[PDB]
RNA sequence: UUGACAUUGUGAAGAGACAUAGUUUC
RNA sequence: GUUCUUUGUAAAGUGCCUUCGAAGAGUCGAGUUGUUUGGGAAUGCAGCUCUAAGUGGGUGGUAAAUUCCAUCUAAAGCUAA
RNA sequence: GUUUGACCUCAAAUCAGGUAGGAGUACCCGCUGAACUUAAGCAUAUCAAUAAGCGGAGGAAAAGAAACCAACCGGGAUUGCCUUAGUAACGGCGAGUGAAGCGGCAAAAGCUCAAAUUUGAAAUCUGGUACCUUCGGUGCCCGAGUUGUAAUUUGGAGAGGG
């Protein structure tokens, strides 16, 4: 299979032909607009790892996002979720019919990180006879990346197991309030 | 020490005196032992699995030898033992 | 090292019979495989080298590898990952230039 | 301080939760009949220095104890066994002592054909009620003493020497091999 | 056609057949087994990683290859749209003396002839107006 | 307002380092 | 509880020997800034810079270097009470 | 052949069939975010990671089958109650602030991809049409798909051979 050799060489990132691809390909993204269908996913392997198959019922979505710093509307605040999610919100609000898988970095440049967001349509009767990805299709699953629920969501709500994540274990606010709150017995302990 | 946390191999360590050793045996036996002290019927007590971390020696015990088994022990303690004719088995 | 059997000193614990469970095969997560290791010799012959471990084998062949491990150490974080890029440099010049 | 008005759980509804509770599981051991309401827990070794002295419930038996009872990990699941993958046996005790509770759950359970007729039999509820925990014995009631000096407190005191001082004499001997 | 043999095998309940092999996954791992006699890679593939490492890797398993233009060719070859890599694993006796040549031929044309030139760097070229304005340059510096 | 880093690429000439075959620095 | 075709040399489980055993990258990790939990070194998250390995990697709540040890297998995903 | 086409990318149609918005919002998942107040004075902490504002769901949501807890003779997904504990620790160790593992209990349930050549046969799937025993089935056809759709394996393992 050529998925290894594809790992192995976007994993090396520093050489002359990804640094030429990479630059050419940034000019490519910035001469078309902020977020627009991708024909077919520029990492295939990538895409696949993340779930992607390549079936009747599966989007590709390449958007830009500018970088830096959260600016508060006042005439060096950090945004506490990522460009990745962000990116990932702008396009589920653009495809509203379909459901955000997962999605990927391809490039960046000082303006722009670049991203490719993978979308499962839960009407398409591939996917909704689909064993294995019939679940996207039930009502709890409506904009994961907007509540949060992608693989940068969690890792931005610190959902992990251990001593590292107590306040943020299963829920901040739902373990501040556990913990906030006066607890009476019916006969007083 | 400021912020100094006590943490040893052991932090749970209840202690137990020789005056109370003897309640650890049930009342119908401990008379039967008591009556008949015998260097070879000596009763064996479990001191870790009545609950117990160390084993004391403020109280006086009669000449009735006793096997006690503790992961800890004083030196008081062991000498009562021995002086009424039992013997400390060590436990973790 | 098997238990003492009493409460403190080396080796303290209660003694119990030993059994040898079966080894978990998720405790060879990296070990290196025949396909693995073909794919990264040809991937790194294909891709060259990054221009930080150029930098790295020129500061090797013309100072000191102490240098050369303080400079990787700055460039990738750990002192463990520095000896280890190093390592990786300095067999790649043995096998390009000796054999 | 914090508004604790707006946050005030008073447990009113503890009768009425107990009734809930007592009806699910009436509700469920008819809808499940005739088999139990639990699985077979195996009997584990309690951690740290605190606890280790007793023996409890764990969550599952291991696949080498199931494999020792003579089933599969699947079929163990499906006639009503709980198996946990990730507990190692490192005990003959314990061993043994889950290979038994396995072997007699096997003798005492009925298990019916997938096609024929059934044999009626009543339903227990409770597995852990019909296979019950049990702390194993350690010792019996009366022994012979057998001393001879061995001064325990003085052993406790070695003991706790010898581990003090494990790293220097390893120092002072690897000074010893090094020099010449 | 693959129906007119199902029923033909079902009446009597057929040979060995011959066809070109396809399939990038399927042509990289005939080529790591050494079962690939010849192989086609296509040039214009994008993404160009997917084929970027086959001419490396048939040098060091010493399987034949040739770029060739058109992976819509190449599914013309193996009845699809486009195809990214072609192979020829196995052959007809009528047919092994011209896939030799056809070998050879290759050898001759493609890996000797562009053995040195393809380890150079590519894309050397100016604007027409750029070269223009160098041209006019390095005359008048030259000559007067 | 000032400085650093990234965006950031391609040549020529003159000075350096493998000890007077071209791999890098100013 | 009756009846329908029995499916079927189709599928699954189990013993011994030998070859193997693919396991997620602008990620892990590090520096800095802001924020959060911290008595404090230091946690969690985000921005910018740097950026890995495969007998590897993460964690082991006093800071470094050396040798060990223990325990899991991230950077993909579903799931009632 | 200055022709005829195969593809790729990008368009259009009141094209065939669908889908999103808005409401409600007690509980739930994220973002964003004060001040009144209470104190101190290594220019702060508290109120508060709250009110208000914004986005997104369900009958529950979220979390969830370890890159865990531990240091024991080890335990073994997640959740909740009792507990740990008003303890260790901070503070004229006084007032007051103040954690987690373990333990008992309620309920219990486990699993799926990626990375493998099916290469003696893409074995996979949407749609259109005609019939039927119509939450679908069969035949035919236009397509998708090898830049990889099925079977087979998920680390507890597992795979090729005998
Ligand atoms: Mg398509
Ligand atoms: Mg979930
Ligand atoms: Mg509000
Ligand atoms: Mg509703
Ligand atoms: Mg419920
Ligand atoms: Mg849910
Ligand atoms: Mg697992």
């Amino acid at each position: 299979g050529a998925y290894k050799y594809l790992e192995e060489l976007q994993r090396k990132k520093q050489s002359d032909v990804l640094r030429f691809l990479q630059r050419v390909r940034v000019w490519e993204y910035r001469q078309k607009n902020v977020i627009h269908r991708a024909a077919r996913p520029t990492r295939p392997d990538k895409a696949r790892r993340l779930g992607y198959k390549a079936k009747q019922g599966f989007v590709i979505y390449r958007v830009r996002v500018r970088r830096g710093n959260r600016k508060r509307p006042v005439p060096e605040l950090k945004y506490q979720r990522s460009l990745r999610a962000t990116a990932e919100e702008r396009v589920g609000r653009r495809a509203a019919n379909l459901r955000v898988l997962n999605s990927y970095w391809v490039n960046q440049d000082s303006t722009y990180k670049y991203f490719e967001v993978i979308l499962v349509d839960p009407q398409h009767k591939a996917i909704r006879r689909d064993a294995r990805y019939n679940w996207i299709c039930d009502p709890v699953h409506k904009h994961r990346e907007a509540r949060g629920l992608t693989a940068t969501g969690k890792k931005s709500r610190g959902i992990n197991k251990g001593h590292k994540f107590n306040n943020t274990k299963a829920g901040r606010r739902k373990t501040w309030k556990r913990q906030n709150t006066l607890s009476l017995w019916r006969y007083r302990k | 020490m400021r912020y100094f946390h006590k943490q040893q191999a052991h932090f749970w360590k209840p202690v137990l005196n020789l005056d109370k050793l003897w309640t650890l045996i049930p009342e119908d036996k401990r008379d039967q032992y008591l009556k008949s002290a015998s260097k070879e019927t000596a009763p064996v007590i479990d001191t870790l699995a009545a609950g117990y971390g160390k084993i004391l020696g403020k109280g006086r015990i009669p000449n009735v030898p006793v096997i006690v088994k503790a992961r800890f022990v004083s030196k008081l303690a062991e000498e009562k033992i021995r002086a009424a004719g039992g013997v400390v088995e060590l436990i973790a | 090292t098997v238990k003492t059997g009493i409460a403190i000193g080396l080796n303290k614990g209660k003694k119990v019979t030993s059994m040898t469970p079966a080894p978990k095969i998720s405790y060879k997560k990296g070990a290196a495989s025949n396909r693995t290791k073909f794919v990264r010799s040809l991937v790194r012959e294909i891709a060259g080298l990054s221009p930080y471990e150029r930098r790295l084998i020129d500061l090797i062949r013309n100072s000191g590898e102490k240098r050369a491990r303080k400079v990787a150490k700055k460039r990738l974080g750990s002192f463990t990952r520095a000896k280890a890029k190093v390592e990786e440099m300095n067999n790649i010049i043995a096998a390009s230039r000796r054999h | 301080r914090k508004h604790w008005q707006e946050r005030v759980k008073v447990h009113f509804d503890q009768a009425g939760k107990k009734v809930s509770r007592r009806n699910a599981r009436a509700t469920r051991a008819a809808k499940i009949a005739p088999r139990p309401l639990d699985l077979l827990r195996p009997v584990v070794r309690a951690p740290t220095v605190k606890y280790n002295r007793k023996v409890r419930a764990g969550r599952g038996f291991t696949l080498a104890e199931v494999k020792a009872a003579g089933l599969t990990a699947a079929y163990a699941r499906t006639i009503g066994i709980a198996v946990d993958h990730r507990r190692q046996n490192r005990n003959q005790e314990i061993f043994d002592a889950n290979v038994q509770r396995l072997k007699e759950y096997q003798s005492k359970i009925i298990v019916f054909p997938r096609n024929g007729k059934a044999p009626e039999a009543e339903q227990v509820l409770s597995a852990a009620a019909t296979f019950p925990i049990a702390q194993p014995a350690t010792d019996v009631e009366a022994r012979a003493v057998q001393d001879n000096g061995e001064s325990a407190f003085r052993t406790l005191r070695l003991a706790r020497s010898e581990k003090k001082f494990r790293g220097i004499r390893e120092k002072r001997a690897r000074e010893k091999a090094e020099a010449e | 056609e693959k129906k007119e043999r199902l029923t033909k095998e079902a009446a009597a309940v057929s040979p060995k057949p011959y066809a070109v092999k396809y399939g990038l996954n399927h042509v990289v791992a005939l080529i790591e087994n050494k079962k690939a006699k010849l192989v086609l890679i296509a040039n214009d593939v994008d993404p160009i990683e997917l084929v970027v490492f086959l001419p490396a890797l048939c040098k060091k398993m010493g399987v034949p290859y040739a770029i060739v233009k058109g992976k819509a060719r190449l599914g013309t070859l193996v009845n699809q749209k486009t195809s990214a890599v072609a192979a020829l694993t196995e052959v007809r006796a009528e047919d092994e003396a011209a896939l030799a040549k056809l070998v050879s031929t290759i050898d001759a044309n493609f890996a000797d002839k562009y053995d040195e030139v393809k380890k150079h760097w590519g894309g050397g070229i100016l604007g027409n107006k750029a070269q223009a304005k160098m041209d006019k340059r390095a005359k008048n510096s030259d000559s007067a």
